[PDB]
């Protein structure tokens, strides 16, 4: 019942047309709304509604690391029950002010790249390895496609380039990926170089989505090395 | 007849009887834990519960022949159908019926009218296709007739709770020598 | 009414009697032989000595079956004893500990093994510990019980009779030959302090 | 009258031995196994003598005061060794349809085959309820159920 | 305008459903979201500190228990763990009508539908029920007692 009446206190703060700058008790008020649950209960739609109220308070009172914190925790711990309706299409506009701020880092999803192939393109007749599942790369073009699962658009992949290995590094990626599907990728374009020949393995590579450069997003359900 | 009447006679003996609800609940708990543990691999729980059945198929027939002092089963079809028709009812009190022969009555069926292993189970929608609920009977019958040297080959073809209306087991009998010195 | 979906549905202004599978649930009687259920238990304990490492994890990996079906036997054993279904009433729930361990003593054993365990002794030195002794255990009478690891079917089955009842409880078994009745097994159970303190608010 | 009981598995090896009431011993374990292998070798050839050159049932006296099944039953042992007699003891054999041989050796003389057959259906029932239902018992191994052993030790004094 | 819930031991709703009378032809528009879990969450609070005592001989059924400022709630406690809650009432009137015995012949009557689904050994505790048949049965079991 204390959570019921404090939910009414928060909807009183939404419906008030008077204006507020942040008072240092709304820290503890939104902290105790979250810790009357056990969330860091298995009534998930209650968590959807009570996090939507916490996000709307943190908009109206402008505590930007808390709209960062609790909307990142909303996107990570939920959204199997969020299609393009129930305000997910009218959401992610609410967190481009998080990313045009310095607020959130790291691009929360650790499941992006679906697989890796460095499939070739034949150019000449017998310019090949005529006397020597490894690759021993021949000078040509790669293709490594990915998926999204969050059904928002605009995840602009930029600067997809490789890890701390040799001059075999990808060039540029100036286009985006799609809302829902497992989108194919356009031109990673390794600029490979003859070095010493001992075996050097990749796992993944850094990707930035309008944001800071990450680490190697390890591929699903397997190495897929 | 003789055998048919002494089935209801030899139901009344020394070692006591307990209600089938416990036995059904134990079997349902075993198959639920094995269905949960192998990550819905319904093919693998079929052969695991099959070997679970066969490893007491090896050991059922000694208690059957001891508690029911019975002679050698020389006919391989009609004595077999009437002994299994009394021989479920000595262990789990049920009377199956027998039809659906070959030409030479070889691949005969055994229709079970009502099953106590699943009185009340509604097996779930993913588990429709690659599972039978009660293949422990296909374990224990193949063991219990291999130890009398009859190389059977049982399999389910239909049950209730995969959708169909009859519960029956078809069985091919291969042949095997070297019983004993009589 | 999926977890992903809402609680949404439609109006009451029709009548959909398209139903498939609902039957009686009464106390049927079919009474299979102790050899058959003994072989079922036998190859179950064979699987658990196959797949499991040492003593205590095997004890837990036996008692989990009892936790699977203890809830199930609790609710319709109570729905048959303290109550188709042209129902008069449903009677009183667990008042305390001493009616609910009377309820194992009254009508759990006589639901399972057609008799009554001979005592339900409240312990001398403490009150969180309680102890029930079965005199001649039915489903494990063939196993030479010098290892007492084979009777943790029934410690698992009574723990799931009390975990729904709101008394979390360490439940153990020992075996002690106090009488001319041989191989009688004591189920010295415990509790936690907190529902003992919920009993300890007022008694 | 009986003082030692063996049981034999179907692959020609001893399973159990108890020198019940003789209480002075000179035989350890593997000489009894030499007896078990040689009686399996004897019972091999002890059918095909066929000296004929070409329905028999046992009966019910209620040995062992209830019994298990009060009826004159059949027996599978239509051709082979049944009993022996010497000047210091006598011995008995009962086979199953499965293949277990069920020895009983008696120091004195004690219809005489039939009472020692009617004893030996009981212990084969008692074998197949008290160490057949035992998860320590891996197959065709010795018998280490003490629960088996006093329950057949009770039936020696339920004989004499 | 009626709202059923079965809410579990660790606050999970194992079965929750609404329906409407066609004389209302909709249900609680703009009130359907405050009359959901928060009111029911406090209903779990009051049956949490109402079950374990003898006294505020019918220990299971409890009838009407509380009242927010638009309607009023009813309850039921089973010894399976589960706490059945029906939320009824036309939104215009303050609906007073607790029949108290014929909807006592709903809670012990929906109980067996929970029983036979609990007896499905593939069905666990702490997971909801997408039976396509047991949810079509209960509205027609509520066609008995509206």
């Amino acid at each position: 019942k204390q959570l019921f009446v404090l939910r009414l206190l928060m909807v009183a703060l939404l419906a008030t047309p008077n204006k507020i700058a942040w008072h240092p008790d709304y820290r503890t008020l939104i902290d105790t709304i979250i810790e009357l649950l056990n969330i860091n209960s298995t009534w998930l739609i209650l968590q959807k509604k009570i996090l939507q109220l916490c996000i709307k308070v943190s908009r109206k009172i402008n505590d930007f690391e808390y709209v960062a914190k609790f909307s990142s925790i909303l996107i990570t711990k939920y959204t199997h029950l969020l299609n393009q309706s129930e305000q997910d299409a009218l959401f992610k506009e609410y967190i481009q002010p998080s990313i045009t701020n310095e607020s959130i880092t790291s691009y929360w999803d650790p499941f992006i790249l679906r697989e890796v192939v460095i499939n070739r393109i034949l150019d000449s007749d017998p310019t090949s390895n005529e006397i020597p599942a490894e690759f021993t790369c021949r000078v040509q073009n790669p293709f490594k496609f990915d998926f999204t699962i969050n059904d928002i658009q605009l995840d602009e992949e930029i600067s997809e380039f490789c890890e701390i290995d040799r001059k075999a590094v990808s060039y540029s990626g100036p286009y985006n990926v799609k809302a829902e599907s497992i989108r194919s990728i356009t031109l990673p374009l390794i600029i490979k170089k003859p070095t010493y020949k001992k075996i050097y393995e990749i796992s993944c590579l850094k990707i930035s989505i309008l944001k800071l450069p990450l680490q190697k997003f390890d591929i699903i359900n397997d190495s897929r090395r | 007849r003789s055998l048919k009447a002494m089935g209801e006679e030899i139901w009344k003996n020394k070692t006591e009887k307990i209600n089938t609800e416990l036995f059904t609940l134990t079997y349902g708990s075993i198959v639920a834990q094995l269905c949960q543990d192998y990550e819905r691999d319904f093919n693998k729980v079929n052969d695991h519960l099959y070997s679970m059945g066969y490893n007491i198929g090896c050991r059922l027939i000694e208690d059957f022949l001891a508690r029911t002092a019975l002679p050698r089963c020389e006919n391989l079809v009609k004595t077999s159908e009437v002994l299994s028709k009394c021989a479920f009812k000595i262990f789990l009190n049920i009377t199956p019926n027998i039809t659906n022969w070959s030409h030479n009555k070889d691949t005969f069926s055994l229709i079970l009218d009502e099953n106590p292993l699943a009185d009340f189970v509604e097996l779930p929608m993913d588990a429709m296709k690659s599972l039978w609920y009660s293949n422990i009977l296909c374990g224990v019958l193949k063991g219990s007739l291999e130890m009398v040297q009859l190389d059977c080959d049982v399999w389910f073809v239909s049950d209730i709770l995969r959708g169909d209306s009859q519960t029956e087991i078809k069985v091919k009998l291969n042949r095997i020598l070297k019983d004993e010195i009589p | 009414v999926g977890p992903k979906q809402a609680i949404t549905s439609e109006a009451s202004t029709t009548y959909y009697i398209s139903r498939i599978y609902s039957e009686s649930l009464l106390f049927k009687r079919q009474e299979a032989s102790l050899s058959a259920m003994a072989f079922l238990f036998q190859e179950m304990i064979s699987q658990l000595h196959r797949t499991c490492k040492t003593a205590g994890d095997f004890e837990t990996k036996l008692s989990d079956y009892g936790h699977n079906i203890g809830i199930r036997l609790l609710e319709l054993l109570n729905f048959r004893a303290s109550s188709s279904n042209y129902i008069t009433k449903m009677r009183r729930r667990d008042l305390k500990i001493l009616d609910i361990l009377q309820f194992i003593h009254g009508t759990l054993w006589s639901y399972l093994f057609n008799h009554v365990s001979d005592d339900l002794v409240k312990s001398s030195e403490r009150d969180n510990e309680y102890m029930i002794v079965d005199n001649f255990p039915t489903l494990t009478q063939f196993i030479p019980g010098e290892n007492v690891s084979c009777e943790y079917f029934v410690c698992g089955i009574i723990k799931g009779f009390l975990f729904n009842a709101g008394f979390p409880c360490g439940v153990t078994a020992h075996r002690m030959p106090q009488g001319g009745h041989s191989q009688r097994t004591v189920y010295l159970i415990q509790f936690d302090r907190q529902v003992l303190d919920r009993e300890g608010l007022r008694f | 009258a009986i003082e030692t009981i063996l049981v034999i598995n179907k692959s020609g090896g001893l399973i159990y031995q108890r020198n019940f009431t003789n209480d002075e011993q000179k035989l350890n374990s593997n000489e009894y196994l030499i007896l078990a292998s040689t009686l399996h070798g004897v019972f091999a050839i002890a059918s095909q003598l066929t000296p004929k050159a070409l329905n028999t049932i046992p009966y019910i006296p209620y040995v062992g005061m209830d019994d298990f099944f009060k009826e004159p039953f059949t027996n599978w042992n239509k051709s082979g060794l049944r009993q022996l007699c010497t000047d210091q003891f006598t011995m008995f054999i009962y086979q199953t349809l499965t293949g277990l041989k069920f020895v009983a050796i008696s120091s004195s003389v004690m219809l005489a085959i039939q009472i020692a057959d009617n004893f030996l259906r009981k212990v084969y029932c008692l074998y197949s309820d008290y160490v057949m239902k035992d998860p320590s018992y891996s197959m065709e191994m010795p018998i280490r159920s003490n629960l088996f052993d006093e329950k057949v030790k009770k039936m020696v004094e339920n004989l004499q | 305008p009626q709202y059923f819930a079965i809410i579990g031991k660790k606050d999970n709703p194992v079965y929750e459903i609404e329906f409407t009378n066609a004389e209302n032809p909709q249900g609680f528009p703009q009130d359907l979201k405050e009359l959901n879990p928060f009111i029911l969450h406090a209903s779990l609070d009051i049956v949490e500190d109402l079950q374990w005592q003898i006294n505020p001989t019918d220990n299971c059924y409890l009838g009407k228990v509380d009242h927010f400022y638009g309607l009023a709630i009813t309850a039921y406690i089973s010894y399976s763990g589960m706490k059945f809650v029906m939320i009824h009432g036309n939104s215009a009137n303050s609906s007073v009508v607790i029949d108290d015995n014929n909807m006592r012949s709903f809670y012990q009557e929906v109980h067996e539908l929970y029983v036979k689904t609990l007896m499905n050994p593939f069905y666990k505790i702490t997971d909801p029920i997408r039976s396509p048949a047991f949810d079509s049965r209960v509205r027609t079991l509520a066609r008995k007692h509206l």
